[PDB]
């Protein structure tokens, strides 16, 4: 199909 | 009817000048009613223009102004004054030549030939190349026209020539410009599927380029497109597809790679292996707003007709930094969202993220 | 110091109201500015009033 990646910012605690 | 917006400049304070105007507001209202018919309760004076802009004007909160298009474009521009300026809600500005070309097509869908579509796409390619302004009305139309061509060529089993596939890529590169994302964001507020439809149209059209017109490589600035024929060679090396895109905001190139081992070609080899990639697609394919995630890699596509692949390796460079938790996803056309069913993370380097999907 | 004010005139809007160089814009802008000037002139600190926009609202 059509591929990629998702990334999230670091959240403390 | 006719909303009249004016301004009063004074040397006093904002509260004093205001109070002075309200106390004679009924004497100004009675002077204007002697020259023009006024609507009851329309006279409103305020000392704070929340939204002020040359394009639209000044207005209070929730005020909504609809203005016409400009020269060459047909439609209207609508915007509502929010806490952050004039947010355009509906922009239907479509180029005349684009709309004029869209209207000749409605007479061709009946009796359409493979040579007629190719000249139509070509006439479309020239119009966008000459007038490159990707307005929201244009973006909605080009996506529509290309999808009417794709659905017509699929439902007729037409063959996309190698000059026609170049024109489609040229059209794609123009509307996939990095300066179109803001207008792409406005389009998705109304047609939440237009970006997915463009991606599905590009993929459907790519399947119609026959093996006789391959190999073929169209490496543009915002979209890459590579297609090869299949021979007994794929039984030996496997399929590899690499890209090197250099955006302006990174001195490092954003790389991408598709690796299909030679074991996946064990069954009867198909006919063509079409692959393509782009960076702007990552910004126009909508992601869930409830999650703080975002597309941090090039959108990579690969199409093989009548062939199921059980293992594909994908290598994605990270565009932005300070982001963690890589999530290998594919664009689900059915549910219109990113999905991770079948794709798992293999390894994350300081530079690229490695994925492995059980479907292609 | 700048204060804003709006009102609706029960007539038919025309795209010439979006062109400050049009005679239709000049007829309404002058007509409104003259009457507002006569009403706001006795206000202390008053300097000028100017029509800057016309909408179909
Ligand atoms: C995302 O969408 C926005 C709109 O939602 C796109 O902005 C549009 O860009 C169009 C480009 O062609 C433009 O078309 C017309 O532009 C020229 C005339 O426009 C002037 O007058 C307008 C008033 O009616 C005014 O709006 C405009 O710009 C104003 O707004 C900007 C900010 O947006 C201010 O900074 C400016 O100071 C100004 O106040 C202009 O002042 C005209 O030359 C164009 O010519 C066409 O036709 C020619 C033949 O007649 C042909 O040769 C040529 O190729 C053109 O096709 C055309 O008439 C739209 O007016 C403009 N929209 C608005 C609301 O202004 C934006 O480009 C898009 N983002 C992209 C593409 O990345
Ligand atoms: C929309 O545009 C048309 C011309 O394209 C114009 O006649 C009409 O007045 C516009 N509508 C508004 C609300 O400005
Ligand atoms: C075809 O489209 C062009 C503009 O794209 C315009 O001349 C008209 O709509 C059509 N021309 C014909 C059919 O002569
Ligand atoms: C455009 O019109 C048709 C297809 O739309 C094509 O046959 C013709 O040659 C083209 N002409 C021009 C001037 O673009
Ligand atoms: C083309 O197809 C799409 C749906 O696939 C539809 O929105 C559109 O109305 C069709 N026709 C034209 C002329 O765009
Ligand atoms: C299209 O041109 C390419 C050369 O760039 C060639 O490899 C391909 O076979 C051509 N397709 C045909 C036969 O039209
Ligand atoms: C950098 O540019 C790319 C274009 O390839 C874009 O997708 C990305 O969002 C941009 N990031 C920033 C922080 O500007
Ligand atoms: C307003 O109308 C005049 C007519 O003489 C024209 O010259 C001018 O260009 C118009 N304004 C704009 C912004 O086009």
């Amino acid at each position: 199909t059509s591929f990629s990646i998702l990334m999230s910012p670091f959240v403390p605690s | 009817s006719i909303v009249a917006g004016y301004e009063v400049v004074g040397s006093s304070s904002a509260s004093e000048l205001l109070s002075a105007i309200e106390h004679v507001a009924e004497k100004a209202k009675t002077a204007l009613h002697k020259l023009f018919p006024l609507e009851d309760g329309s006279f409103r004076v305020f000392g704070k223009a929340q939204c002020n802009d040359i394009v639209f004007g000044f207005g209070s909160k929730d005020d909504e102004y609809t203005l016409p298009c400009s020269s060459g474009y047909r439609g209207n521009i609508t915007a509502k004054c929010e806490s952050s300026g004039w947010q355009v809600i509906r922009e239907t500005c479509v180029l005349s030549l684009l709309e004029e070309l869209n209207k000749n097509f409605s007479m061709i869908v009946g009796n359409a030939t493979e040579a007629a579509v190719s000249s139509f796409v070509q006439n479309l390619s020239v119009i966008i190349r000459q007038n490159p302004s990707t307005t929201v009305g244009n973006l909605a139309s080009v996506v529509s026209i290309l999808s009417n061509i794709s659905s017509l060529s699929l439902a007729s089993h037409f063959r996309v020539s190698n000059s026609t596939m170049e024109d489609v890529i040229s059209i794609a590169d123009n509307i996939l410009n990095s300066a179109s994302v803001t207008n792409w964001t406005v389009l998705l507020r109304e047609e939440k599927y237009a970006s997915s439809r463009l991606l599905e149209t590009l993929e459907n059209i790519s399947t119609l380029v026959p093996p006789t017109a391959l190999p073929l490589n169209f490496s543009r600035k915002f979209i890459d497109w590579k297609g090869i024929p299949v021979n007994k060679s794929q039984l030996k090396r496997g399929y590899s597809y690499q890209i090197k895109m250099c955006p302006q905001n990174t001195s490092i190139p954003i790389r991408g790679r598709v690796l299909i081992g030679s074991d996946q070609f064990q069954r009867s080899l198909p006919e063509t292996i079409i692959s393509m990639a782009s960076l702007t697609l990552g910004n126009i394919l909508p992601v869930s707003k409830n999650g703080n995630a975002q597309v941090n890699g090039p959108v990579i596509s690969t199409v093989i007709q009548n062939y199921s692949i059980n293992e594909v390796f994908l290598f994605f460079s990270k565009i932005e930094s300070n982001l963690s938790q890589p999530h290998c996803v594919f664009w689900d056309f059915s549910h219109l969202q990113w999905n991770d069913a079948g794709c798992h993370l293999v390894n994350e380097t300081q530079d690229i993220v490695t994925c492995q999907c059980t479907h292609l | 110091t700048k204060i804003w004010g709006t009102f609706k005139i029960n007539e038919r809007f025309t795209n010439d109201l979006l062109n400050s160089s049009s005679a239709i814009y000049s007829k309404y802008a002058n007509g409104i500015e003259i009457q507002l000037k006569k009403a706001y002139e006795r206000i202390q600190g008053f300097e000028s009033v100017q029509v800057t926009q016309f909408r179909n609202g």
